[PDB]
């Protein structure tokens, strides 16, 4: 059947105990295996079994649950470990695996640096062109960007992007870019990017002519 | 080590057939049985198929048929011939090895194992394209304060952006790509410096464009 | 004296089957082998010894077993026979005419009879050359016949050599999936290790 | 995967002579104290065997010596060491010694010996590797280091290990590892056992033969064997590979067979004394 982990995603700073649990849609016996996967890497494994240990892993992992809920914990916690975490399950082929929760571990609330940036000249010479909301250096990936026309905003025309947290800093730059042609993109005046984080008071908009 | 290698992987059009490989090592690749997992871009894992320590497993829904997995215990070699290969294929292929020792699995247990997939193998990038190979119309972003490179319509992954010829490796941003709608590929990357240095010093950006190495630089100014 | 066995159940109780086209040769040696209770089973519904004969069998010592193995539907083991022609013969599966072994079949539509279409079950349908004794041709490319080359397009002239059979439970009698097991006794000039009991 | 250890040392190994040593018994009919003639390969009486050095640490710390000969396989050999640590973990006996040619390898991990056969990939200058895991002081014994392959192959067997360690730890013996492995008629036989002796470096004047230890179905044609150690890593130092090694020290004896036919004074309990010829 199914197999979904309850948590979406989560940061809690290193030296923390946290839970991630995987919930299933029908009794998945009690087998079960646990896979941390870096970005851009091999995932790995962690728990065959849904408790069991394999020789190969740090004991401060824990695997617990049954039936149709079961749970990996992390105590004692390390820079490594911030990374994805996948469950599975084993019922009958295909056996599954499920969404996926992030691990981003880092806190510290922080404020972005937003810009906007319009078209160069041979952008322009492009028949389409590309302008940019730039959110820099801001903490945690828990935001919201917004665009506006010269009254309404912008939906449908864009594209967004977003870093990892830095190997220092831990602060995430994101983008967005609205692609239009030069024949609607020259109807207009004003374009404004406006952003939502934890870190501000007042959503911030940077807009152009 | 035990180590796993696969092979046959790059832009393949929609629907046109493709083979991949898993030349196994270490593990008596003669016992434990495969698996091919394919991961999507940044998504998450999924089985598509695998295959016993003799042959014949199911695979995924979407993907009966026109995938047929096969292996060669004589060679060391587990395989992969993909057929009719549709928009959703276009992922990662990690070749995988089944957690228990499936030789000679009971006969009549009820068991079906799935906390499987030990060792994953590199993974053989696979893409589905109905356009070609296509350097980036790279421009440039003109602006303590931030300015930047965009590189628009490039394909397919990958391009290296640099600054200056690598010069400074602050304020670096490799904004990661996306796919177009259109079906293309396009990022950008940023770099902040001092608004003092605004008119002072002006700063280069410069993309290779590594699957054709459509060599571009550019020089970036407010 | 008997203290272990060949690990016959590995095959004659496996949960799948390869495909015949890709018939599994799982090779076998460095054991011993009581034979006749792989024969005294009253389950199977063929067990033919070819240049071997089921009497004094457990005399026989070889260099080794070759247990080639696969799923056919029922009636066609009978291309199971050195010297036979037929699709399982032609282009799946090449028995020499000098074959010095056995061969057994059972049915297992409980087992590997799904509906849905299990395509956990192929074989070859087009092919330039007839086979080879125990040669497998697990590769895949598409066979042409006529004017052009396949490209890799398969329509007319141009077709997935691999089928399946498709054990409906509902099938008829003729088309059971027998499990197939086909022991070859081969004696080269090695040590003959795989003996009978006593 | 691996590392031209050291590819530098080629001085002329010195010889000895066997006195008397090596040496088995060709049946498993129960014999008493009675003569009787036996025909088949022997290592010669008092043979030029070649003793070869492994870590031979006289010098100037400098240089590491170590000069693992590849010798070939004639029609069997008789292999021995001194060996006061448990380093001399095994052998890769074939012809070609890598792919699309079949050979042989017995190792070791101070539980259990294990034989395979296989066609692998030996590299010239091939050992284990026993590096700490960084638990209980213990260690694993990976042998990656050996070939980057074994694979498409037949053998496996497993037993109470070869070399059985000992509780020396005060020193006249070192043990002597001592094997014949001799490949007729398809089959591949080891015969042998340990001895710890009281003499400071040579074989003795007395005698004792070896004893078979099992009788194989491999079948595959052997000329040449390069035996092994496991090198003890070092603790992890920037140079892993051409850095410092050669953990312990010893060297190790080989000496061939050829056909020849002996009386021996046999004795109740299936023992050996004395031949001429
Ligand atoms: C494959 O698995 C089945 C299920 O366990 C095995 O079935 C039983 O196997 C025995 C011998 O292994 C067959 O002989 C029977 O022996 C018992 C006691 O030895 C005796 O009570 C019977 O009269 C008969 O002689 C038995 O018929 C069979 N029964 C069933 C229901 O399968 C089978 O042996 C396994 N095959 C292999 C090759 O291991
Ligand atoms: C020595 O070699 C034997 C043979 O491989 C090892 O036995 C295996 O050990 C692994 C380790 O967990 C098990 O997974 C296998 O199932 C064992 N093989 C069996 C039980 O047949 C043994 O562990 C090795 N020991 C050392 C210290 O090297
Ligand atoms: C090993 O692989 C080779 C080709 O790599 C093949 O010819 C041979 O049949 C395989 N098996 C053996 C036992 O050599
Ligand atoms: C030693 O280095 C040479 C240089 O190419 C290489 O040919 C040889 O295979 C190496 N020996 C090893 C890695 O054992």
């Amino acid at each position: 059947i199914q197999m979904t982990q309850s948590p979406v995603s989560l940061s809690a700073s290193v030296g923390d105990r946290v839970t991630i649990t995987c919930r299933a849609s029908q009794s998945i016996s009690s087998w079960l295996a646990w896979y941390q996967q870096k970005p851009g890497k091999a995932p790995k494994l962690l728990i065959y079994d849904a408790s069991s240990l394999e020789s190969g892993v740090p004991s401060r992992f824990s695997g617990s649950g049954s039936g149709t809920e079961f749970t990996l914990t992390i105590s004692s916690l390390q820079p490594d470990d911030f990374a994805t975490y996948y469950c599975q399950q084993y019922n009958s082929y295909p056996g599954t695996f499920g969404q996926g929760t992030k691990v981003e571990i880092k806190r510290t609330v922080a404020a972005p640096s937003v810009f906007i940036f319009p078209p160069s000249d041979e952008q322009l010479k492009s028949g389409t062109a590309s302008v940019v909301c730039l959110l820099n250096n801001f903490y945690p990936r828990e935001a919201k960007v917004q665009w506006k026309v010269d009254n309404a905003l912008q939906s449908g025309n864009s594209q967004e992007s977003v870093t990892e947290q830095d190997s220092k800093d831990s602060t995430y730059s994101l983008s967005s870019t609205l692609t239009l042609s030069k024949a609607d993109y020259e109807k207009h005046k004003v374009y404004a990017c406006e952003v939502t984080h934890q870190g501000l008071s007042s959503p911030v908009t940077k807009s152009f002519n | 080590e035990v180590q796993l290698v696969e092979s046959g992987g790059g832009l393949v059009q929609p629907g046109r057939s493709l083979r991949l490989s898993c030349a196994a090592s270490g593990f008596t690749f003669d016992d434990y049985a495969m698996h091919w997992v394919r991961q999507a871009p940044g998504k998450g894992l999924e089985w598509v198929s695998g295959i016993s320590w003799n042959s014949g497993i199911g695979y995924a829904d979407s993907v009966k048929g026109r995938f047929t997995i096969s292996r060669d215990n004589a060679k060391n070699s587990l395989y992969l011939q993909m057929n009719s290969l549709r928009a959703e294929d276009t992922a990662l292929y990690y070749c995988a090895k089944g957690r228990p020792l499936d030789r000679g699995r009971s006969w009549y247990d009820e068991i079906q194992q799935g906390d499987d997939f030990d060792i994953w193998g590199q993974g053989t990038m696979v893409t589905v394209s109905s356009a070609s190979t296509k350097g980036p119309s790279v421009f440039p972003l003109a602006p303590t304060a931030a300015l930047g490179c965009l590189v628009k319509d490039y394909f397919p992954e990958p391009v290296t952006v640099s600054w200056n010829s690598g010069a400074l490796t602050s304020g670096v941003h490799t904004f990661p790509a996306v796919l177009q709608s259109s079906g293309l590929y396009s990022l950008s990357s940023v770099v902040t410096v001092p608004s003092s240095s605004l008119g002072t010093q002006t700063y280069i950006c410069n993309v290779n464009h590594k699957p054709s190495n459509t060599k571009v630089d550019k020089r970036v100014e407010p | 004296n008997i203290t272990n066995l060949c690990p016959f159940g590995e095959v004659f109780n496996a949960t799948r089957f390869a495909s015949v086209y890709a018939w599994n040769r799982k090779r076998i040696s460095n054991c011993v082998a009581d034979y006749s209770v792989l024969y005294n089973s009253a389950s199977f519904s063929t067990f033919k010894c070819y240049g071997v004969s089921p009497t004094k069998l457990n005399d026989l010592c070889f260099t080794n077993v070759y247990a080639d193995s696969f799923v056919i539907r029922g009636d066609e083991v009978r291309q199971i026979a050195p010297g036979q022609t037929g699709k399982i013969a032609d282009y799946n599966y090449k028995l020499p005419d000098d074959f010095t072994g056995c061969v057994i079949a059972w049915n297992s539509n409980n087992l590997d009879s799904k509906v849905g279409g299990n395509y956990n079950y192929l074989y070859r349908l087009f092919r330039k050359s007839n086979l080879k004794p125990f040669e497998r041709d697990i590769s895949t490319e598409i066979y042409q016949a006529g004017s052009t080359p396949c490209n890799g397009v398969e329509g007319f002239n141009c077709y997935f050599p691999l089928q399946s059979y498709g054990f409906q439970p509902t099938n008829g009698v003729g088309y059971q999936p027998y499990r197939v097991v086909v022991l070859s006794f081969e004696l080269l000039h090695a040590p003959a290790t795989v003996c009978g009991p006593k």
